[PDB]
């Protein structure tokens, strides 16, 4: 290996040029305001002494305030800054799929360098109202319930909200990791490249994120953007907008990328530290005027090209955490207001073993069915009526007596389909199979089995089909719809497996 | 006489210019970043005079890339947007720049975006109904001719297929013209709108002005400014009745709130500007009829925490005539438009406005949806055996009466291909009023599905 | 017939309950953003 | 090129040297204070260079008697700490000095006590139960071996007693070294402590390093530092386990922000410092395990007045692998130790790794408690007998649970005149499984208060008139 | 203040006045706006003291 | 401090002392009055740091 830093040593080499300096008036807790540098641009990047990066944020007459990327204790009074002519840029290619790296594009794996395509700024402005075209692809994620109740459409902006150890980042992963079987399908038009941006995340809780991903074999297409919480303030406000540049550069190439901003609420308050430290007005909860504009013109960036521009997509997947499930926080409020629609995670709902934890009652996706399939669209039309009315009458669950025959039936189906909406961690399914899974909710398939077994029945059932009558996720998958010939065969093999079946009790299933 | 830029912070610049040539306060001012990737004109607009000739503006577009000492050029007047018929059937965003056609109307005729309201004099002092058609906002929920109307509604509700149903009504039964307000809009739904507008065929009919989401707080603040001004040219100088629709007025509240943190001056109650109720007002009173013409308004409105003592809406409110309520009950039933008769309300359905048979038909169609709503947890738990005899007539009478609030309405042609109705106020009184009194209880109920007056209400029995 | 009396006056009385709390809550919700910010803008003051 | 006092504003000095003087950041400089009755040298940490040649520094010990103008020593680099073998068995200060034996250590090797955290190409997630004894931990809240551990807790709820069992569980048979840090905690817990690690043996095996709630923010602030330190090397040197115990990490952050509105900063949401979270993120990240080196650190955090939403144990969640929640609730009912099941987690509490049997269980009583929570207060308004009968046989099962989740703590002994008990991972997880599906419903709730494992159950009931 | 002094004036001059205030509320938003831009430190409701 | 240094004087010559505060608040008060008054930075309920 002597001959990697030799080979660095006998290419190395400066040349003096004629360079607009400052110097360093006073540095303290990750800001440095330097003199001088009259040229130097808004944001421009800013080199001291020792490899040291800054980011010109604040820039008066009498000096430059400066957010410093890293390494701030080596800021002295009296430093040389250099400027260097150039906003905040990453550079960006098909390289950076597998890799980790920090919130400057630099690998933090420890794989060697990444071969950069191009480079591309960090503030680019989004696309245009004119270079769009409506959300009508679906975006799967294998969550039944997402999938069936708030649809995710390729360019949407989906926020996944709630309180700590709700399952957020289980869902992202699980979205990911959905993702493989349109990768190794090769063509560009259902590829996904996914961008997993770590905010304020412990190194080892990326860690693990990576190995789940290794796991799935997902890190193949998926490139992490970390800014762990050891990081400066700097980077954890800016590795959105490099996941956000780098997926952009795969988006106007015609690529669909989905990124995860995990979570948006930790760059908000490394934003707020960087504002408050550079003596910024503060609002509510101290945030800056502008914390707002951050979180939106981050989340604008992800759009649906129109055909003229590629018609490639970014879909976004800000996480934001809420406390005491306080919606109506500033953060949360306003990035519920920016997005297309909300899954709201909830802990009760996890403790009662509703897992995924999504409250389906506020829950709500702006695209809707414009981002489903035909056949999702047939079979998951009945699922909110009927988990209203559930929820309507679940206060009546030991007068079933009482209730007449059509409210009972009401409440049967609706324990049935609140089992059914159950899905185990680090398992997407594949979009026909929860076609199929919805199917045997909705058409009353699940009526005969105990409510407690109607999980494992439907688990089995998808496996027995794809073993045996593949044809059916055939015809789905190609078509996207379920067809009359279809939906008799599936019927047909319901019922004979529900004759192989044998409860939990022992009772029989049939009939 | 050009000033140079001497601080930036963020959205915030300070601009200082020579003794003489100190711009006014709201003027629009001309900066150029000029470095390759970011190079753009930069807008800003006078907020302060900070003294010793210099002034403190509020960016229109993001300051990334601005330099220290950059000539700064006083367009000698406050944002001006294109004025006239031309503007019709085009996107702009906040500053009068055409978005689907860029350079397109930079030789019409400009306005201010900064005017007053109409003379103490000029106002008329008696407030008039705006007949839309609509049975059911005709009767429930009379929409104030000059007055704002408050919308609240989920997705999936018909609030878009409302909107164009308003647009086609004021474009054909009153002549006029609309302008929507994109306050804090999403670009998708922006580009969304726009799309089914050319769809719908009603853009022609239509003039957008959209502050997005992700524009600095001045754009999203001026951008209602800027909607309204076109409304008014319409309304003073073309003689029109303009309908003008914001979406969200709490967002150009909001966009308010983050330019005065970002001025340094110190939250009110709740952390909202000090001056709230101020610039909420100086909005609203630019909506009202004036000489014969009118500009009615059409709100979204958001609710924070769904507190309505929230100083947002409570201020809003204050200035809100009606109230439209979408519910996703309403619309799961087909009937269209999905008004939620019982939540939904307006100011002027009393005796005094609206005359006392109006009032009367309206409160005891409300009375039995009321009782019908009632009856509905019963009916759903134990089934409609248990109810009374009189129970049940009067749940027959309320679902032929809501059913009957339903309408055929113009911007549902393109989906269900028959054309719209207009039923007359009058008619639609005489119509309800029979209904309450309980004779057509013996019509089937699909019989009063999408119709409108008493004429089709027979045809439709005829056929069935 | 005196239970669903009974039951119907106690639901209204819970209705009027969770009005009167919800006021309640929301009034210390903006009670407490208001404290947030005087206390943090006369922070700022004070270092200003 | 020494410097002289300029301003003196109770912790917070600034102090103005030559120019090319001015020393780095978080240098170590030294002052006199010759007043003879508080006569002591002062240590000061460099905070930030305020321009022409002025620095802000944060004293280490009480600046009461100081002088402006008195001379400014620089000692050219930061706040060092001893480290080696040498610091086990005895009693150190945020400094380096040792308390026990003034003057030890100062001849070992030195470490400053500023590191960065280890690179993220080092670290490797860890996924492995540590098992406790306590039937709650182990079930709910299985602790990780070479993981992050923290209790959680308002004042009074047991953080410490909780610590201290965790000590005589773990450290009392560990083949490596323990670090115990006591940040900003009651003086008499520190020898409370002390002599107990004396009187188990445990002393040998131990480096305690004590900054106490009378020290000034700065020790407060550095006391965890030097404590990491000293756990470093040991991680990374003599490349052995270590224990870290941690007491209280929260007295960290309010440290921090005692000086922070001196320091010149507008202070952030809740009065805590803009600088709140990065802080934090540099101390928590050095305190991990990286590949082939394990660092078991416990740490105790204090929740403001119980208020899990408050900005500073909200931003020290994200850096745990484990959490055991206190509740002040679960305490007011005299259940010990106080966790609240349905609030706490653990990463490793999944079927892959502690298996599916236990796993079912905890799931099982987790859903049975949140359906017992969503019970009280209907039982407190309208009673129980208006529950339906699944709903009262959960209620029974329900209490049963959260008694049985007590259980009487070694720690505890002093408090209760009980001695302790230990619960093995299976005895706990079959108990559970029993009591899940009712096959103790026969007995009286007060049968499952405060004892071990099933055979102490049989006797309880037995004492108060039941059978199993 | 204006109609109160309008209305003081014929108070002072042996007349009967009744004086409406529609209404206060508006007024001291007005005042609490205007003592907020003087940066006079609020009180209870963001209120000046 | 007063009285715990009185206190202290015996403690420190091997006798028992009870020291009783009534009560802390009102010192917290008017600690905070002194603080405001040389205008220190506030933090919560303007209490100082
Ligand atoms: N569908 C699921 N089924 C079972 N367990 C799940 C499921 N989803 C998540 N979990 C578990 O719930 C716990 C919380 O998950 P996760 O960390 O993804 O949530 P989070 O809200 O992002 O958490 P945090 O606040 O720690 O970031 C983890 O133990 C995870 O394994
Ligand atoms: N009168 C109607 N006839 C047929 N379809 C309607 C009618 N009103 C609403 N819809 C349907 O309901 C949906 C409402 O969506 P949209 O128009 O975006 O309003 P919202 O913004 O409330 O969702 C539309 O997709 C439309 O197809
Ligand atoms: N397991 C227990 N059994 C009985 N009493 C306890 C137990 N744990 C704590 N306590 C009581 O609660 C008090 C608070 O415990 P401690 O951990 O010292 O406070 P904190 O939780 O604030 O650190 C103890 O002094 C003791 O009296
Ligand atoms: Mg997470
Ligand atoms: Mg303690």
């Amino acid at each position: 290996i002597e001959g990697a830093i030799e080979d660095y040593v006998s290419s190395f080499s400066a040349d003096t040029e004629r360079e607009e300096i400052g110097t360093v008036i006073d540095a303290g807790d990750g800001i440095a305001h330097v003199e001088g540098l009259p040229s130097v641009m808004t944001q421009e990047l800013l080199e001291f002494p020792g490899g040291v990066l800054g980011v010109a944020l604040n820039l008066d007459e009498h000096s430059v305030g400066a957010v410093i990327l890293g390494e701030f204790e080596k800021i002295e009074e009296g430093q040389q800054v250099k400027r260097t002519g150039e906003v905040l840029s990453v550079p960006v290619g098909d390289a950076f799929l597998g890799r980790v790296v920090n919130p400057l594009g630099q690998p933090i794996d420890g794989q060697g360098d990444i071969a950069a395509e191009t480079r591309r700024a960090l503030e680019l402005q989004a696309p245009s109202v004119v270079q769009r075209q409506s959300v009508s692809e679906p975006l799967q994620t294998g969550i039944k319930a997402i999938d069936a109740m708030t649809p995710i459409g390729r360019g949407q902006r989906q926020l996944i909200i709630g309180d700590r150890k709700t399952g957020k980042t289980a869902v992202c992963v699980d979205t990911i990791l959905n993702q493989r079987e349109a990768w190794l399908t090769g063509d560009p038009k259902q590829q996904v490249r996914c961008v997993y941006v770590a905010i304020g995340q412990k190194g080892t809780t990326i860690a693990s994120v990576k190995r789940a991903l290794e796991e799935g074999g997902a890190m193949e297409y998926t490139t992490i953007v970390a800014a762990p919480a050891s990081d400066a303030a700097g980077f954890k406000w800016l590795a959105p907008y490099t996941g956000s540049a780098i997926g952009q550069h795969w988006m106007y190439n015609g690529k669909h990328v989905l990124i995860v901003f995990d979570d948006l609420s930790k760059q908000a308050d490394a934003y707020r530290a960087i504002s408050l430290l550079l003596r910024r007005p503060p609002g509510r909860e101290a945030f800056p005027g502008d914390v707002f504009y951050l979180h939106s013109r981050l989340l604008e960036r992800c759009a649906k090209l129109s055909d003229e521009l590629g018609g490639g997509s970014m879909t976004g997947l800000p996480i934001i955490e809420t406390k005491a499930n306080d919606i109506s926080a500033f953060i949360p409020t306003n990035v519920i207001s920016i997005t297309d629609g909300q899954c709201f995670l909830e802990s009760d709902l996890f403790n009662q073993g509703v897992r995924p934890a999504i409250n389906v009652g506020v829950s709500v996706s702006r695209v809707g069915g414009a981002a489903q399939i035909k056949a999702m669209k047939e079979v998951a039309g009945s699922l909110r009526l009927d988990l209203s009315q559930y929820r309507e009458l679940e206060a009546f669950a030991a007068f079933a007596s009482d209730l007449d025959a059509a409210s009972k039936a009401q409440l049967d189906r609706g324990a049935r389909l609140v089992e059914l909406l159950k899905q185990p961690q680090y398992s997407p399914l594949a979009v026909e199979e929860q076609v199929v899974a919805i199917f045997l909710g909705t058409q009353g398939h699940l009526d005969s089995v105990p409510v407690e077994d109607v999980q494992r029945f439907e688990s089995e059932l998808l496996e027995h089909v794809k073993a045996s009558h593949s044809d059916i996720f055939d015809g789905i998958r190609e078509t996207k719809k379920l067809s009359e010939e279809a939906e008799e065969k599936l019927v047909s093999v319901i019922n004979e497996f529900k004759k192989g079946f044998q409860a939990s009790d022992g009772s029989s299933v049939v009939v | 006489t050009a000033g140079r830029v001497v601080r930036i912070t963020g959205p915030v610049v300070d601009v200082e210019f020579p003794r003489g040539s100190v711009p006014e306060l709201f003027n629009a001012l001309h900066a150029e970043i000029t470095f390759g990737a970011l190079a753009k004109t930069l807008t800003l607009e006078v907020a302060q005079h900070l003294g010793d000739s210099l002034v403190r503006c509020i960016s229109m577009q993001p300051t990334d890339g601005l330099v220290r000492g950059v000539e700064v050029t006083d367009t000698g007047a406050s944002i001006s947007v294109p004025v006239g018929d031309g503007v019709k059937g085009h996107v702009f965003n906040a500053l009068g720049d055409c978005l689907d056609d860029p350079g397109y109307g930079k030789d019409f005729e400009h306005w201010s975006i900064h005017r007053k309201p109409p003379a103490f004099s000029d106002l008329e002092p008696r407030t008039e109904m705006l007949e839309t058609g609509l049975k059911v906002v005709d009767l429930l929920t009379p929409y104030v001719r000059g007055g704002k109307i408050a919308l609240f509604g989920g997705a999936g509700v018909g609030k878009t297929v409302l909107i164009q149903e308003m647009i086609n009504r004021i474009a054909r039964n009153f002549g006029g013209t609309s302008v929507f307000a994109g306050v804090g809009e999403r670009t998708r739904e922006g580009n969304d709108l726009w799309v089914e507008l050319a769809d719908a065929n009603v853009l022609k009919d239509t003039a957008l002005v959209f502050g997005q989401m992700d524009e600095p707080p001045g754009t999203r603040m001026r951008v209602a400014l800027s909607a309204l001004t076109m409304a008014e040219f319409f309304r003073d100088e073309q003689g029109q009745d303009v309908l003008l629709f914001i979406d969200n007025i709490f967002r150009f509240t909001q966009a308010g709130s983050e330019v005065s943190t970002l001025l340094g001056r110190m939250p009110s109650a709740v952390g909202y500007q000090p001056t709230l109720a101020d610039e909420m007002g100086e909005l609203q009173e630019r909506i009202t009829s004036t000489r014969g013409r009118s500009i009615t308004s059409m709100q979204a409105v958001y609710v924070p925490a769904d507190d309505y003592t929230d100083p947002a809406p409570a201020t809003t409110f204050a200035h809100l005539d009606a109230t439209t309520e979408l519910s996703r009950a309403v619309f799961s039933k087909g009937i269209f438009p999905a008004v939620d008769p019982l939540a939904s309300s307006s100011t002027i359905l009393d005796p005094a406005i609206v005359g006392d048979e109006h009032y009367r038909v309206a409160q005891e169609v409300i009375r039995i949806l009321q009782r019908y709503k009632d009856l509905q947890d019963i009916i759903a738990i134990l089934g409609i055996d248990e109810l009374s005899e009189e129970d049940k007539q009067l749940v027959n009478r309320a679902r032929r009466i809501e059913r009957f609030l339903s309408q055929n309405m113009m911007a549902a042609e393109q989906f269900t291909g028959q054309p719209g109705s207009t039923v007359p106020l009058k008619e639609t009184i005489e119509a309800f009023d029979k209904l309450t009194k309980g004779e057509f209880d013996h019509l089937p109920e699909q019989a009063f599905f999408l119709i409108g007056g008493l004429d089709d209400l027979a045809k439709k029995a005829e056929s069935l | 017939a005196s239970r669903r009396r009974a039951m119907k006056s106690a639901t209204d009385n819970a209705d009027d309950l969770i009005k009167a709390l919800t006021l309640a809550a929301n009034r210390e919700r903006q009670a407490q953003i208001t404290q947030e910010i005087s206390e943090i803008v006369g922070g700022a003051n004070a270092l200003a």
